[PDB]
């Protein structure tokens, strides 16, 4: 669907001199903070350097997460990329620090490599042997392409997969003999006219040629997370799923550290560093920030980009105040890229960006006044306006919309600027920190 | 054979000349000795009969941990 950040398309700039373009993947309309996105985005794409640390501070509602979601965006499903919230790390379950420790570790894949092994072709007879009330079975698999004519043996895991597909005669089936699944592809002969709880009538695809045993090099991609979720266990594994994780001992990292270098040295694995996004870092207290600013301090540490709104507020779990809500031992690592409040001409192209993006077509006097009511309300105000305006004029049967739905949906919803004036006239109707009255 | 211990300098020289083969002392000399003492059939006799052999020259590598052994090796030699 439509979500608040779904016309942006990438970061926008140049890929020889990362220069801001004022118009390009619908993030437009700023150029300092675009830049220097472009040039944290490369210094991730190089991969080499480690531990940084990006606050993108600014007033609300000036692009901060489309600024993320553009880095996002242009990674690609490649590298990880965590949108972890400040406010998450607060479980009951497991501690405040070993929270930040999984989201450090969840961003730093890990890209192995391995050899399965694929077969292909039609299935000529099944041979299973059961036992009576418990016990041991026995296969074996007659199996044909156009040159080779196979029989194959079987084993319990591979008659319980074969037994839940129901493998008749005559199927094109795939096993990959290191994973064990079967994936049935489609017959050759037609259904029988001897049995009636058969089935449906698949896809009628020919005899596979070329050989039986082929090789496949797979490349899976897994975080240092699932690595330390499956080798702290014995038997617990898909907790990693079901986030019933609760402590993983030093002993464990520091091994799994260790194999990792490893598996890098032999050419076995490779180390992809990735990017932990921390929207509204103003929330955590200063029992976080004294284990990220150690964090980040090693070879398999992300680089941390980070949000911010507050101006001069006091850091939580303390007694004082800062910029940022941010201590200055921390804001020394740190490094700040400000963000500015928009222009009009700059408010009505994101406004006709979000307005191609929602398919809704407009006349030039609603924009304008469209416009004149985004100076005065930001965009958070006037996005919700142009979907209203469109249901509106759908209500009413027109074509475009117009002055008089946009003057509809701004006499229908408040803007927060006249909300808090309705807040300030009846202060006698409303539950303050005192006692209220009825009529 | 004592003075082809003087040939022996000749043969420390045959060293010399494969690196550098512009030489002419021994070779004619034995072409007078190899015309007896010696009865050679070729290869070009016999191959006729048979078909092709091919040397395929393929180079490899050292792994990270055979590198280290063998610098630690070289560390030994140090
Ligand atoms: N430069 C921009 N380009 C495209 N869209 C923008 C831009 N700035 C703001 N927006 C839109 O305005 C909305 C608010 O941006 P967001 O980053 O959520 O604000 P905040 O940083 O205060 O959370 C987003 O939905 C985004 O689509």
């Amino acid at each position: 669907l439509i979500a608040a950040h779904s016309h942006i398309r990438g970061l926008g700039v140049d890929a020889d001199t990362l220069e801001p373009r004022p118009s390009s993947q619908g993030l437009v309309g700023q150029e300092k903070a675009r830049k220097a996105a472009a040039v944290v985005l490369e210094m991730i794409k190089q991969g080499k350097i480690a531990g940084r640390a990006v606050l993108i501070a600014g007033p609300p509602s000036t692009g901060k997460t489309a600024i993320a979601m553009g880095m996002a965006q242009s990674l690609g499903q490649d590298v990880p990329f965590t949108t972890l919230a400040a406010s998450e790390i607060f479980s009951l379950e497991m501690s405040k620090t070993e929270a930040l420790t999984q989201a450090f570790r969840k961003s730093i894949g890990v890209r192995i490599k391995e050899e399965s092994e694929i077969m292909e072709g039609e299935v000529v007879e099944i041979q299973i042997d059961r036992s009576v009330t418990g016990g041991a079975k026995q296969g074996k698999l007659t199996i044909k392409t156009t040159d080779m004519e196979a029989i194959y043996d079987m084993g319990s895991k591979m008659i319980d997969a074969m037994t839940k597909e129901r493998v008749m005669a005559g199927d094109i089936i795939s096993i990959d003999k290191s994973s064990g699944k079967i994936t049935k592809l489609g017959r050759s002969y037609a259904r029988s006219r001897d049995y009636d709880a058969m089935g449906v009538d698949t896809k009628f695809l020919q005899c596979p040629e070329g050989e039986l045993q082929k090789r496949k090099e797979v490349v899976h991609t897994v975080s240092l997370h699932e690595i330390d979720v499956i080798n702290s266990r014995t038997q617990g594994f898909l907790a990693l799923f079901s986030g019933d994780t609760g402590e993983i001992r030093s002993e464990i990292r520091d091994q799994i550290n260790t194999k990792v270098a490893e598996w890098k040295e032999e050419g076995k694995a490779e180390i992809v560093p990735g990017v932990l996004f921390i929207d509204e870092v103003h929330m955590l207290d200063i029992e976080c920030f004294s284990y990220i600013n150690r964090a980040l301090e090693s070879d398999l540490a992300p680089i941390v980009i980070m949000a911010s709104n507050r101006g001069v507020s006091r850091i939580r779990g303390t007694d004082y105040k800062s910029p940022h809500g941010l201590p200055l031992d921390f804001l020394d690592r740190v490094v700040i890229i400000n963000t500015h409040p928009y222009t009009p001409d700059e408010l009505r192209q994101i406004l006709s960006i979000r307005a191609q993006e929602e398919e809704v077509d407009l006349t030039p006097d609603a924009l304008a006044l469209l416009t004149k009511i985004g100076q005065e309300a930001g965009l958070r105000y006037a996005s919700n306006l142009i979907t209203t305006s469109q249901l509106i004029a759908a209500k009413r049967r027109a074509k475009q919309v117009g002055v008089e739905d946009v003057q509809r949906s701004f006499k229908l919803f408040y803007d927060p600027a006249r909300s808090v004036r309705f807040v300030q006239e009846s202060e006698k109707r409303l539950i303050g920190n005192d006692g209220v009255v009825d009529f | 054979h004592d003075e082809f211990s003087e040939w022996f300098s000749k043969d420390i020289e045959s060293h010399a000349q494969s690196n550098t083969k512009l030489n002419e002392d021994q070779l004619k000399r034995l072409h007078m000795i190899l015309k007896p003492f010696m009865l050679r059939r070729v290869k070009k006799h016999v191959q006729k009969e048979l078909g092709d052999k091919i040397e395929i020259d393929v180079f490899c590598e050292l792994s990270y941990r055979q590198r280290a052994m063998y610098q630690s090796l070289r560390n030994q030699i140090s």
